[PDB]
């Protein structure tokens, strides 16, 4: 687990020198540009279950064999199972928001998911699927974009800070992929 | 039905218990971790195995491989702990200088988290003793299925509050066993007392008696020294979960009026619990008149705006489902201030209030001959 | 009884000094805060029946106490029950508009508790009873005379207590 | 309607005795608006002996001792 | 009572009873039966009189029942009913009293300053009572009804 | 339980 | 409770440390944001009243069914222990909006929540329905500044997502 | 002409130094102030025409001197005159309240503005009681919580009140 | 600096 | 008025005026000024007061001018405006007079002995005054409509 802080003093250090003007003004623009990652962080953090809700749903109606017979989905408890794996994934991306840099999410979550995914029989495809439904939900939250939410916030321009999310997603629907 | 089952069943029982509130969580290396995590999370870890038992570093020396090889990722923390027990530290804290129905009951705090169940159990595990060494004792606490289901192989053992707990007694153990934050094994066996210079301290035994027979832990024991009392949740229970201290200078006249304020209020309680059945809906035969004369008093919407109106008249949207029947902001406020207004309910707090109070009297007047009288 | 001029004139006074620099302190805090206690106390002369109207309505009435039986039974004891709910109120404005509580040392607390232990008057429907008004008087007078009188309030519910 | 509540209340308790009941009366703002206000100090006087004592004035010696009383102290 | 409010008066007067105290204890005890008369059936026949007398009083007042009034809702009727129920218990307790005291005590004696803390109008509590007076009129006889009507009045006169 | 004091008619 | 303070004494506690200057600086952002949530806790202290008003009679307006039959709404009675539970809600959503983490929130209405409402017959989409209409009745110039508007949205925003 | 700061400059450099590190500070914290004063400046500017109006109906009703013949404000010229007046003690006012100092007040306005009203025999005291009338109206109107988020004002109100009363300190 | 200045003498 | 309670204070401690009661006779006769002005104003505007006083009374309370109540009929109805008149002239003289001793000894000095005699509500004589504070209130300024806002006060509290 590392943060944008962190990065820059890693790098720094195998650099082997001192932190200097540059690297600091990269952060200094990660301060000044805080509030709006603050904002998106609790844009996410808001509406999530409702975004894992619709993105599973979602992801069984577009694929209607998860909820058929001998499916991943079939049983209530394998229903309630990627029900909490949606969350997961969801609250890893909102961790590697708040820090700024991917290495919790990739220490903590993205490690064990391929070969996991594999031991378990989890079809990985539908779970890219739902992965993406969350990125675009998640994308949408993060612009104000929502047709059933559209919460008023001092405004300004926030494509950097949708991207960075997008970035995440896409870590992630890569890596059970 | 409310709950599944046990602690290893399903975790529902975890949800709503103590637990929530404690610091008595899984802790677990995440990946590759820095000197942070992996001191944070070895610390917890011995803070656990050796019950706030204090390791100097000439001692860590000893169990320093094992450590390198949890730091690794290599062994599972269960092995980890394996290696923890069959460490000659670990044998010198516990196997060394302990009684057996002391010992096996603490592999049972420091491996499953839990207080012996019966004494059926206690002696099934001293025959394994008996069978094959510490070695497979301790082998046999960390294979068995129930430590397996509940911590897996990842989290170190913590106190289980789960809500299920086979025998109550059981309960009032594993509180009476770990003895709150501050206090450490040493501190609740006599072991550094009893031994020379800080150490060979034979480690005593208490309780032996409520395993065999069926007995129960004191309120204090389990009262003043408790995880209950350090994951402690800011409770304004009337009922006080403490303990008063015991008050100096007590005589007998201050306690035979207490017991005879006791008997008092439980008369008193009873009578008017009794009557409580018999209030039924005193206000029933005025409500059914209500009932009954209902096409005079009640009266249809007019759908208007606040002008052009006649006066009394009500729009739909004051059709309040509270001001439909005319309540208000007391109305709904009025069970938050019922605790002085009701009468049986005055009298419950103070019932126990007063045994409370009795209790500290049954210490205090224990004491005998040189008493100073007050 | 004694406002807080006279308290530092008390101290000030009894120490034979005359007025130091902290003492003036003392005395512009109070002149700082005068207003602020002059127009609370014009709010809560305004609207102290709807105090104890609503502090009674929330903290005492349709329970054991008014049920027969119940202390608050009986027309005389009603009538009683909200008289004292009245001083409590009156004699928490002058507590807040002098500064200083020796008046409810003086002329309330003094005996209040032989007197209520010694009817049956039950201690702990009084204090929710003024906590009530603690609360309604603070949503009129607003945020900083709610803190002044929330000591005086708080200043009787230990005194009872 | 006039009610003095708090007066009423410590006389029914015994707190204040009947005679100090009589003095807080006494001393009110309706004793001196009903009674001082519209009165001369040798009237006032004279007032004073019929509601506190029930009875006139005995003597001469004894106006002169009260009308001194009330003359110089209010 | 009358036997307490006369043992009162020759005790402030600090003597004995007079015989015309003695007198008037004597036709009290000899009017008791028939007061037992008019409260059994003031007792037996409390349904009606409260029903019928709310009736009345809603009917010629028809302020507090609606919206906006103070006995708004079935709660709010039911509290107002309950009311002129305890006002007949306490008249059937002034009638075999033999005097208004315990009526005075029990419901009288400081009742203006409790209804204006409830914001409920006294008048219609008064208006109330009398509509209770006629229907008890209505289930007694001439001077019984004189009686027991009077203590009624006694209410009416303490509430306006 | 809780009888209020009363000389005569309180209770 | 979890704060700012409890998660960062508890943090340091379980590092076996004295609190370094990060923890420092946890306290320094909770003494900035203070402001803006405390004028949020304030505001809703105010006007309690009429949001339990406005939210129990959106709460019925939606669903109906509540008062027809015996279930869950039977009584006038049930019907103030309706909008009684609501005003517990508001309590904790003015408790946790002061202490500024969601803790008392949690400790005291979520845990087990589910088993007594699972057990009680109580729907959630009623509350649900109650607290949506509090987050569509709040203006963000108008009531409580924007500051303290955006914190009060956020506790109502958990509170759902407990729920649901 | 000196603003807020040009007083901070201007004495910076009449001593010559720098600016301090605790100076900046202060500055910095005027400047987290501003946007309240814009507020304050614009209520002023919006609604300044019912201030002149209402404050000199309330001087001619409390003093109904200067109405009749005779007075100084009679005729239609002398009325004209005199609520024109008002109306630029107002417009300072809102112009010192914008700069945080109150020099433009005193130069543009204020200073020998006494030896004029002293000059055509206009009662300086009167003047004063208009000037204590636009006081009161204009912080009753600062303090309105119409249209603004909720917050703490005071200090401007006092800073605002110190204006008003060195205009009513400098005619009298 | 309250009080005003000389005669031009800009504040 | 403030000199006469003065007076009469130390005049029943049979001594000359304090030093403070001096210093609040000349903060009295200094404030004179502003006074005059509001009780000028409340003056001028008496019938609108009055009259949108009136209405917002009748329309709050439509009790006492239906059919039943005690201001029912034309003559009734201007005698209820009446009363109101004369409270609106007693607040204008305690105005002046900076003491409620006007306005108590007029008109609030057994008030409910009267009312209560007439068969008058005294509470819709309280949310008159009332209606009559919200109107003086719209004619006044801030601090202005504080102080005889609550002059207003004082009565509602006499009613109450
Ligand atoms: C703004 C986006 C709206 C709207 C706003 C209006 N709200 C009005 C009244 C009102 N609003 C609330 C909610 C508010 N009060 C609180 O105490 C809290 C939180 C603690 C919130 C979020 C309440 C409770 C009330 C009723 C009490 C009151 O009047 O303040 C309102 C007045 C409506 C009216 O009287 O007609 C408005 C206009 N204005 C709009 O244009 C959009 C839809
Ligand atoms: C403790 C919690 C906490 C938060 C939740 C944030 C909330 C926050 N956001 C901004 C401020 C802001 N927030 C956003 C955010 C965005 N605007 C858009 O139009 C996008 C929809 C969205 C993308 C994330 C923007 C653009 C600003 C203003 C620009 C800026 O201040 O950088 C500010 C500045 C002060 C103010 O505006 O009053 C604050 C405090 N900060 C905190 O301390
Ligand atoms: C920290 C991160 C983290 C994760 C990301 C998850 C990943 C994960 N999921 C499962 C387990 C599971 N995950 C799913 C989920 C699926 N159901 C389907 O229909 C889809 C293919 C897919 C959702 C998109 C299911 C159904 C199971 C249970 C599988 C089974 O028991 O058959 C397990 C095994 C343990 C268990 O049963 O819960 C793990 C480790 N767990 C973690 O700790
Ligand atoms: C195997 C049998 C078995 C039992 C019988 C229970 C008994 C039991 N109850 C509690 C614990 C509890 N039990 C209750 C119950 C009560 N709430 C009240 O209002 C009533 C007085 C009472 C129900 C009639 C409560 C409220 C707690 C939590 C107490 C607290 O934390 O304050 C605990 C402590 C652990 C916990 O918090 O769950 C235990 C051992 N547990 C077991 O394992
Ligand atoms: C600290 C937080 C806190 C809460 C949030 C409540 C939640 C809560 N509500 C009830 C209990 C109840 N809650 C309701 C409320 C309802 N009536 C309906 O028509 C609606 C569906 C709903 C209002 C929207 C009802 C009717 C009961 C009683 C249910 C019953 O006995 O049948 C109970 C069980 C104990 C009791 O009977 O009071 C609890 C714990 N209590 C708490 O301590
Ligand atoms: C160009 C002109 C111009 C203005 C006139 C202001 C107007 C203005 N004021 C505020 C904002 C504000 N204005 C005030 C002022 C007030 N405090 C109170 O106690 C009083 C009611 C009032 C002073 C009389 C406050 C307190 C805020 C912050 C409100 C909040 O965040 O809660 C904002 C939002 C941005 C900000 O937070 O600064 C704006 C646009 N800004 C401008 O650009
Ligand atoms: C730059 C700043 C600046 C000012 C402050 C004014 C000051 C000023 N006022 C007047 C002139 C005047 N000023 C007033 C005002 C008054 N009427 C009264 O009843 C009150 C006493 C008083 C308002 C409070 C009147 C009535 C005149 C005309 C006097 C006359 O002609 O008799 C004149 C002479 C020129 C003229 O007639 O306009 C000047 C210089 N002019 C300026 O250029
Ligand atoms: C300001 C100076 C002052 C105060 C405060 C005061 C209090 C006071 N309260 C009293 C009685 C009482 N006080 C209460 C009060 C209550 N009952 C309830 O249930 C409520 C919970 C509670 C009020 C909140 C009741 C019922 C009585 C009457 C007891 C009786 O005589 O029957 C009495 C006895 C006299 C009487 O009222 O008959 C005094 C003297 N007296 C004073 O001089
Ligand atoms: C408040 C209105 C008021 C007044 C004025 C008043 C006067 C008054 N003057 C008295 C005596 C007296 N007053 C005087 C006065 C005077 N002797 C002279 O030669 C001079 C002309 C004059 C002084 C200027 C004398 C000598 C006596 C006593 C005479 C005696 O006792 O023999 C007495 C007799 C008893 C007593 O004083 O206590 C009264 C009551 N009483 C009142 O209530
Ligand atoms: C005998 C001794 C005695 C009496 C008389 C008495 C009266 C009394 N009336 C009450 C309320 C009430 N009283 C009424 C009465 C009325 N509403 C109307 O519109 C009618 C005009 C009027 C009756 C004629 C109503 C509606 C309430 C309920 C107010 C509320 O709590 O919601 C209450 C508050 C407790 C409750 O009922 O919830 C008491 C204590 N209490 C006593 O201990
Ligand atoms: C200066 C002090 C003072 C006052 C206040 C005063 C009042 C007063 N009010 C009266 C009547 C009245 N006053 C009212 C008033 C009202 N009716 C309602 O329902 C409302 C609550 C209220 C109006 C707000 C009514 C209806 C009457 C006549 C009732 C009747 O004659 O039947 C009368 C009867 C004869 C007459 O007016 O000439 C007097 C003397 N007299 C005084 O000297
Ligand atoms: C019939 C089977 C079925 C579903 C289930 C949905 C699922 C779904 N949601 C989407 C996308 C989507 N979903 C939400 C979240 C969602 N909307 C809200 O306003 C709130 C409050 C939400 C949670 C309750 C958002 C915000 C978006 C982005 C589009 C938008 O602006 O609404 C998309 C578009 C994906 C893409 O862009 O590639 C799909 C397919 N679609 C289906 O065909």
């Amino acid at each position: 687990m590392l943060d944008a802080f962190s990065r820059v003093v890693v790098n720094s250090d195998s650099k082997a020198a001192y932190v200097g003007g540059s690297d600091l003004q990269s952060l200094k623009t990660f301060i000044s540009d805080g509030n709006k990652r603050l904002d998106a962080v609790n844009c996410i953090v808001s509406n999530a279950s409702c975004i894992v809700s619709d993105a599973i749903s979602g992801m069984i109606c577009e694929n209607p064999g998860l909820i058929a017979p001998g499916g991943n989905c079939y049983t209530n408890r394998r229903m309630a199972a990627c029900l909490r794996d949606g969350e997961i994934i969801l609250r890893y991306v909102s961790y590697a928001l708040l820090a700024g840099d991917s290495s919790v999410l990739d220490d903590r979550c993205l490690n064990g998911l391929k070969e996991t995914y594999i031991a378990l029989g989890v079809p990985t495809a539908s779970t890219s699927r739902a992965v993406s439904i969350m990125k675009a939900a998640s994308t949408a939250f993060i612009m104000n974009t929502a047709s059933g939410r559209k919460i008023e916030i001092a405004a300004g321009d926030c494509q950097a800070l949708q991207s960075e999310a997008a970035a995440y997603f896409d870590k992630v629907g890569s890596a059970v992929d | 039905r409310v709950l599944d089952g046990l602690d290893t069943v399903t975790q529902d029982s975890y949800s709503f218990s103590r637990y929530v509130l404690g610091p008595f969580q899984p802790s677990v290396l995440n990946a590759n971790s820095s000197e942070y995590e992996r001191e944070i999370a070895i610390r917890a870890a011995y803070r656990h195995v050796f019950g706030n038992a204090y390791i100097m570093e000439e001692e860590l020396a000893e169990v320093e491989v094992t450590a390198s090889q949890y730091k690794l990722g290599n062994l599972t923390a269960k092995e980890f702990i394996r290696a923890l027990a069959k460490s000659s530290a670990y044998k010198t804290r516990f196997f060394e200088g302990a009684s057996q129905y002391r010992f096996v009951e603490l592999n049972f705090m420091h491996l499953l988290g839990r207080a012996p169940d019966t004494q059926e159990e206690v002696a099934t595990h001293m025959n394994i003793y008996h069978a094959k060494g510490f070695d497979a004792e301790i082998d046999s606490y960390i294979d068995s299925e129930e430590y397996d289901s509940v911590f897996g192989d990842y989290n170190v053992p913590f106190l289980r509050f789960r809500g299920a707990y086979t025998p109550c007694d059981s309960f009032n153990k594993q509180c009476a066993l770990k003895g709150g934050w501050a206090n450490s094994d040493k501190a609740m066996g006599g072991a550094a007392l009893s031994g020379y210079n800080g150490s060979d301290g034979r480690q005593m035994c208490d309780r032996i008696s409520a395993y065999v027979t069926s007995d129960t832990t004191d309120y204090e024991s389990v009262a003043g020294n408790s995880p209950l009392l350090t994951t402690s949740p800011n409770w304004l229970a009337y009922p006080d979960p403490a303990i008063a201290p015991t008050p100096a200078f007590i005589s007998p006249q201050e306690v035979r009026e207490a017991r005879a304020r006791v008997e008092k209020l439980r008369e008193a309680y009873n009578e008017e619990i009794a009557k409580t059945q018999a209030r039924k809906n005193a206000m029933a035969p005025f409500r059914a008149m209500v009932e009954d004369m209902a096409p005079m008093l009640d009266r249809g919407v007019t759908f208007g705006d606040p002008m052009l109106v006649h006066p009394e008249a009500k729009l739909p949207e004051n059709e309040s489902a509270l001001a439909d029947l005319g309540g208000k902001s007391s109305d709904y406020k009025r069970f938050w201030s019922t605790m002085e207004t009701n009468t049986v309910s005055r009298l419950e707090r103070d019932l126990e209030e007063a045994k409370a109070e009795l209790r500290v009297l049954e210490k205090g007047v224990d004491a005998l001959t040189p008493m100073s009288t007050s | 009884m004694q406002d807080a001029i006279t308290a530092v004139i008390n101290t000030a006074d009894v120490q034979g000094k005359y007025l130091d620099d902290n003492s003036l302190d003392k005395l512009r805090g109070y002149f700082e805060t005068g207003e602020l206690r002059v127009r609370a106390a014009a709010t809560i002369a305004a609207n102290a029946a709807t105090i104890i109207k609503e502090s009674v309505a929330k903290a005492l009435l349709y329970s054991d106490i008014t049920r027969p039986g119940g202390n608050m039974y009986t027309t005389r004891r009603y009538a009683a029950c909200i008289r004292d709910l009245d001083y409590y109120l009156r004699y928490a404005t002058y507590g807040m508009l002098a500064g200083d509580p020796s008046i409810l040392d003086e002329r309330v607390l003094n005996g209040l508790k032989e007197t209520y232990n010694s009817l049956g008057v039950p201690i702990g429907a009084t204090v929710q009873a003024i906590q009530a008004m603690k609360e309604v008087t603070a949503s009129l007078v607003g945020t900083n005379a709610g803190q002044e009188m929330a000591v005086y309030f708080d200043y009787i519910c230990s005194g009872l207590s | 309607n006039i009610q003095f509540s708090g007066l009423e209340s410590q006389v029914k308790t015994g707190q204040l005795s009947i005679k100090e009941f009589v003095r807080a009366l006494g001393k009110s703002s309706i004793y001196r608006q009903q009674f001082h206000e519209n009165f001369v100090d040798s009237r006032v006087v004279e007032l004073s002996f019929k509601h506190f004592l029930g009875r006139g004035i005995s003597s001469l010696e004894e106006f002169q001792k009260y009308f001194a009383i009330l003359s110089s102290n209010g | 009572s009358i036997v307490t409010k006369s043992i009162v008066n020759a005790d402030a007067e600090a003597r004995y009873l007079s015989p015309g105290e003695l007198e008037r204890i004597k036709s009290f005890v000899l009017s008791g039966q028939r007061r037992l008369r008019i409260a059994q059936t003031l007792t037996e026949n409390r349904e009606m009189i409260v029903k019928k007398g709310g009736q009345q009083l809603f009917q010629k007042r028809t302020d507090v029942v609606s919206p906006g009034g103070n006995a708004y809702g079935e709660e709010m009727t039911a509290t107002c009913l309950r009311d002129l129920d305890y006002y007949l218990r306490l008249v059937t307790y002034g009638i075999v009293a033999g005097d208004v005291t315990p009526i005075e005590e029990i419901g009288l004696v400081g009742v203006k300053e409790m209804y204006n803390s409830l914001g409920t109008p006294i008048s219609g509590v008064s208006e109330g009572v009398r509509c209770m007076k006629d229907v008890a009129c209505s289930l007694l006889s001439g001077e019984d009804s004189a009686e027991a009507g009077f203590y009624f009045d006694y209410t009416l006169g303490a509430m306006q | 339980a809780y009888p209020y004091t009363g000389s005569g008619y309180g209770g | 409770m979890k704060s700012v303070i409890t998660t960062t004494i508890s943090a340091a506690d379980a590092a076996g440390r004295f609190p370094s200057s990060s923890d420092l600086e946890s306290i320094q952002g909770n003494i900035q944001r203070a402001s803006a949530r405390l004028e949020a806790a304030e505001k809703l202290s105010g006007n309690h009243e009429a949001v339990v008003k406005e939210a129990g009679d959106a709460c019925f307006a939606k669903y109906s069914y509540l008062k027809n039959s015996g279930e869950a709404g039977d009584s006038q009675e049930k019907i103030n222990k309706c909008y009684r539970d609501v005003d517990h809600y508001m309590r904790l959503i003015n408790y946790s909006l002061v202490v500024g983490g969601t803790g008392p929130l949690d400790e005291w209405g979520i845990a087990g929540s589910r088993e007594v409402y699972r057990t009680l017959n109580l729907p959630g989409s009623a509350y649900i329905a109650s607290f949506t209409f509090t987050r569509d009745r709040l203006c963000v110039p108008r009531d409580m500044s924007s500051q303290a508007g955006v914190e009060f949205v956020a506790a109502l925003d958990y509170v759902i997502n407990s729920l649901s | 002409m000196l603003d807020a700061f040009a007083k901070v400059v201007a004495q910076a450099d009449a001593r010559g130094e720098f600016l301090s590190n605790k100076q900046l500070n202060s500055l910095e914290t005027m400047i987290g102030e501003g946007n309240k004063r814009l507020d304050i400046v614009n209520k002023i500017n919006s609604n300044a025409s019912t201030i002149v109006t209402n404050s000199a109906r309330a001087l001619f009703a409390e003093q109904p001197q200067l109405i009749q013949p005779g007075g100084n404000a009679y005729t239609s010229r002398r009325m004209a005159a005199c609520l024109r007046d008002m109306e630029i003690v107002l417009r300072y006012v809102s112009y010192a309240m914008t700069a945080g100092d109150s020099s433009v007040l005193d130069d543009r306005c204020l200073n020998g503005l006494r030896e004029t009203y002293q000059a055509l025999g206009t009662p300086g005291t009167s003047v004063a009681v208009a000037i204590q009338k636009m006081k009161e109206a204009s912080i009753a109107l600062a303090n309105d919580l119409n249209g603004v988020p909720l917050g703490d004002c005071s200090s401007l109100n006092s800073e605002l009140a110190v204006y008003f009363d060195r205009a009513a300190a400098a005619v009298v | 600096q309250a009080d005003l200045p000389p005669p031009g003498i800009p504040s």
